[PDB]
């Protein structure tokens, strides 16, 4: 017995990878964020958030 | 100045419209 209620469907399931490439143009999926281009290593210091 | 950083985020539901603590406690 499923149900969809207001708040979300957490118990939900597993989603996968692929693997990363850089250096080449590449389709683009991170988490969420999708997008198109070359994905260099950076030198930028995210927050641990 | 010093920000507050994250620190969880309960998925719960509950719908919250009193609250009080349980034992210095400035409030706004």
């Amino acid at each position: 017995s499923f149900e969809l209620l207001h708040a979300p469907a957490t118990v939900c399931g597993p989603k996968k990878s692929t693997n990363l490439v850089k250096n080449k143009c590449v389709n683009f999926n991170f988490n969420g964020l999708t997008g198109t281009g070359v994905l260099t290593k950076s030198n930028k210091k995210f927050l641990p958030f | 100045f010093s920000a507050l950083e994250p620190l969880v985020d309960l998925p719960i539901g509950i719908n919250i419209t009193r609250f009080q603590t349980l034992l210095d406690y400035y409030v706004g």
